């Protein structure tokens, strides 16, 4: 099955949220995280291994979708190239983000960070760098993310995700 | 209320598999206490009854536990078992060793064993009983002691075989065999190699050489 | 003599300070009222100091200090790797009336004839066990007491554990010995080597398993993949089962198997390798590698067979 | 699969015996062996914690209990 | 080197004590068997006879 991105109507004051990795604990924190302080909108979070996801009828439409991948691990980077093949084109615009682990600790790194780094230009996306085991610079990614996914839902006027991609674009 | 007669029915079905395996059949059971405290002292008083096989049997006992701080010390103080009036009276001189001694588990193995080969004595009397009905006199019953082997034509010559059931001071079960022989002087006169004086040892190493059943049957094939 | 004064000087120099009284007492050379009179408050130094002149004072052989190092050894037991040895009787051999006397005088005449100078020592240790202590000599040779032999012998039963320090120039010659002093006919090396003696132990008896059954949260996260994770924690439950593992250290496996996987499919000869596993607790850190998610939900048999086949270092062919 | 019966009594012998079948005679020959140890082990203990009086060594025994020595002097 | 010759000649008879004792006992049941044999027939034909 393909993810779609307008499959389904959207709920009243409601927003969703996908995190994709390999690590459970460190989405577990991160999802705490997230859902730990107080917004105008209600928000859901949904914790994927890989995609594509088992079949379900009750899921509702997903808003955005991050990608987790430790720098510490080959095993990470091959589990999110081989997601990356399973959501269609149309949801790249805006709504697809990449996040980076592991970068403060350079002796335990088996990635270079070119390689993350030329993956996100080819799918034209944002790339964030964020150590997630330190709970004080978890605090405030959670908080940036929980800001972009608003965004993203439609629930600040005038600006969209199409919008927000020109935002983020990057230079070179 | 359905899955509680589910574990009803499992309950039923683990006590019945239970009670044929260790071939004891367990009936209502009793247990009244007495609190007598001078280190706690408590006595408890127990009644049972059941069955093995044939056998029947009710029992009642006590135990007193003698709790402390570092051991919990139980000794049968007291025993007594009660028995259906049969013949057998070994068994019932064997139970009055048990009292003396007062203990429980050799009973039950001493009684499993004896039932055991009682069942066996029974089952091959039976056997070969129908299998030779024209040589084959059960004076007594298939469970009972002794044999008969006898002609039908002429009664003058006949040999009995004794089966018998030991319980030993010690605890444990073990049989024997041995035989007479009712027999005219004039047999006796008859023949001049007279070998049946040694009847005995010579029966008792034949059987021992290839079995009970086999030298039973040698020798009324050789009779008839 | 001074040989014995060095020899106990050094083997009260090895003792830690605070469970030396314990060591002393346990050994009751010397004379209780003679305790007293020395103070342990002081420096360690000054302490032996003491000790020595005091059991130099009294008479005192090789024999005491041999059976104060074996009360030491079996204090820490932790300092040696141990090995399992097992002995086969034949089969119409009737059961052997074990008297402890006559295994003493068999093992001692079956070194004392095959060598010349040896000295063996005897500790009969509570819990049905023996502990022997043994310094190698030949006929040109005095004992060499830096490297004794330590054996625990368990009577009534097959198992003997025994030190690895010297043993390897005098192993048939101990086998022989054990073999005849126990009256059983063969004797064989199981490959099974640890530091633990009573993780040994409780494998090697097959006793790590003492369970017998007998009748007398923030909704708002939606875990997806929990099917999987059931899964795999009720597989990892059934693999390792539920009581505490012994305590391992290590692990080794030979492969002598084909590669199978375009790349070297003409070669046919076996790819040589040789892998160990390192961990302060092994088959505990095992044991969480699937939850983890760094291994699949059923470990490779290899890994979950250690306690049940009393096996440490293996070997695979194709 | 597991048990916890001592090492020194023989339960393999009677197991390759009697396991496959017949398996009621094989628990009641493992339950005369195994009464039989603890008496024999329960006499020697109680003979060793009462009348320490009258002996004049320790008695000599072996994990199985089926071979005691002792010196006695009664008065 | 003659330890080592020592050493071995006692596996050989330590080897070697099991297969006598077997032997023999062997033996000792076989005889056995044969003269029972022997007098059971013996004893059945004669009773045999007698009865006939």
């Amino acid at each position: 099955s393909v993810l779609r991105p307008l499959d389904k109507l959207p709920g009243l004051n409601t927003a969703t949220i996908l995190l994709v990795g390999t690590e459970d604990a460190l989405l577990q924190q991160l999802a705490d995280s997230m859902l730990k302080e107080d917004c105008a909108s209600e928000l859901k979070v949904h914790l994927a291994k890989s995609l594509p996801l088992p079949s379900s009828v009750n899921r509702p439409r997903i808003d955005l979708i991050v990608f987790v991948v430790n720098l510490h691990s080959k095993y990470s980077l091959q589990n999110t190239e081989e997601s990356l093949r399973h959501v269609d084109a149309s949801f790249f615009l805006g709504k697809v983000c990449f996040l980076a682990t592991g970068a403060g600790r350079e002796s335990h790194c088996s990635i270079h960070r070119h390689t993350v780094v030329k993956l996100a230009h080819t799918y034209q996306s944002p790339l964030l760098y964020c150590d997630l085991e330190v709970e004080g610079f978890r605090a405030t990614m959670a908080q940036r993310l929980v800001r972009v996914l608003q965004i993203c839902a439609g629930h600040v006027p005038g600006v969209s995700a199409l919008n927000l991609l020109s935002l983020l674009r990057s230079s070179e | 209320s359905k899955d509680l007669k589910n574990q009803l029915g499992h309950l039923e079905s683990e006590l019945s598999f239970l009670s044929t395996l260790t071939g004891i059949n367990i009936r209502n059971h009793s247990k009244q206490t007495e609190d007598l405290t001078s280190i706690r002292k408590v006595l408890q008083r127990h009644r049972l009854s059941g069955n093995c096989h044939m056998v029947t049997f009710q029992l009642e006992f006590q135990i007193l536990e003698i709790q402390n701080k570092e051991r919990l010390s139980s000794a049968v103080t007291d025993l007594n078992i009660i028995m259906e009036p049969t013949e057998c009276s070994e068994l019932s001189e064997f139970v009055s060793r048990a009292e003396e001694r007062k203990d429980l588990f050799m009973f039950f193995r001493s009684l499993h064993f004896f039932v055991e080969w009682f069942e066996y004595r029974k089952r091959t009397f039976k056997h070969l009983k129908e299998k030779y009905p024209d040589a084959v006199y059960l004076s007594e019953g298939p469970s009972s002691c002794s044999m008969g082997i006898r002609s039908a034509s002429r009664p003058g010559f006949e040999l009995v075989i004794v089966w018998r059931i030991q319980i030993d001071e010690d605890g444990k079960v073990f049989p024997k065999l041995d035989l007479l022989t009712k027999v005219p002087q004039r047999a006796l006169e008859l023949d001049k190699n007279r070998a049946i004086e040694t009847a005995p040892l010579s029966f008792r190493t034949l059987v021992g050489l290839l079995g009970i059943e086999a030298a039973l049957e040698s020798l009324i094939k050789s009779l008839c | 003599d001074e040989t014995v004064a060095e020899f106990i000087k050094r083997t009260i120099l090895k003792i830690p300070m605070n469970e030396l009284t314990t060591i002393l007492k346990a050994w009751d050379f010397l004379s209780e009222n003679q305790l007293q009179t020395v103070n342990f408050r002081q420096r360690k130094e000054s302490v032996v100091q003491h000790l020595i002149h005091l059991c130099e004072e009294k008479r005192a052989s090789i024999s005491d200090a041999a059976l104060l190092d074996i009360i030491y050894m079996q204090f820490h037991q932790h300092q040696k790797v141990w090995e399992v040895f097992q002995m086969s009787k034949g089969p119409g051999e009737d059961v052997d009336l074990f008297d402890m006397k006559q295994f003493k005088n068999s093992f001692k005449k079956i070194l004392q004839r095959a060598l010349k100078n040896v000295t063996v020592s005897f500790r009969e240790t509570e819990e049905n066990a023996v502990w022997i202590r043994i310094a190698w000599g030949t006929q040109y040779t005095k004992p060499n007491q830096y490297k004794p032999t330590y054996v625990v012998y368990y009577s009534q039963t097959p198992y003997a554990f025994t030190s690895s320090s010297m043993l390897r120039r005098n192993t048939p010659l101990l086998g022989q010995a054990l073999t005849i002093a126990s009256k059983h006919h063969q004797i064989v090396k199981m490959d099974l080597r640890s530091r633990y003696l009573d993780s040994l132990k409780a494998i090697v008896f097959k006793q790590y398993n003492q369970t017998f059954e007998t009748h007398n949260m923030d909704s708002r996260i939606i875990h997806e993949n929990i099917v999987e994770k059931e899964r795999v924690q009720r597989i990892t439950q059934e693999t390792f089962g539920d009581y505490p593992q012994p305590q391992l250290e290590f692990a080794q496996y030979k492969l002598e198997t084909k590669f199978k996987s375009s790349i070297l499919a003409e070669r046919e000869e076996p790819l040589r390798c040789l892998i160990k596993f390192s961990s302060p607790h092994l088959l505990e850190a095992l044991k969480s590698l699937a939850p983890a998610g760094i291994a699949d939900a059923p470990l490779s048999p290899l890994l979950t067979c250690i306690p049940n086949k009393r096996m440490n270092y293996f070997k695979i062919r194709d | 699969h597991h048990h916890s019966v001592p090492v020194f009594i023989p339960l393999e012998e009677i197991a390759a015996k009697y396991l496959q079948t017949n398996i009621q005679h094989f628990l009641f020959s493992l339950c005369e062996y195994l009464n039989a140890y603890s008496g024999r082990k329960y006499q020697a203990d109680r003979l060793q914690s009462d009348f320490a009086a009258l002996l004049t060594g320790p008695l000599q025994r072996n994990p199985l209990c089926n071979l005691l020595s002792f010196t006695y002097k009664l008065d | 080197k003659k330890r080592q010759r020592m050493i071995e000649v006692q596996d050989e008879l330590l080897r070697l004590e099991p297969q006598l004792k077997q032997l023999q006992t062997k033996y000792d049941e076989l005889k056995e068997r044969k003269s029972s044999l022997r007098n059971a027939a013996y004893f059945l034909s004669n009773l045999k006879q007698l009865y006939q």
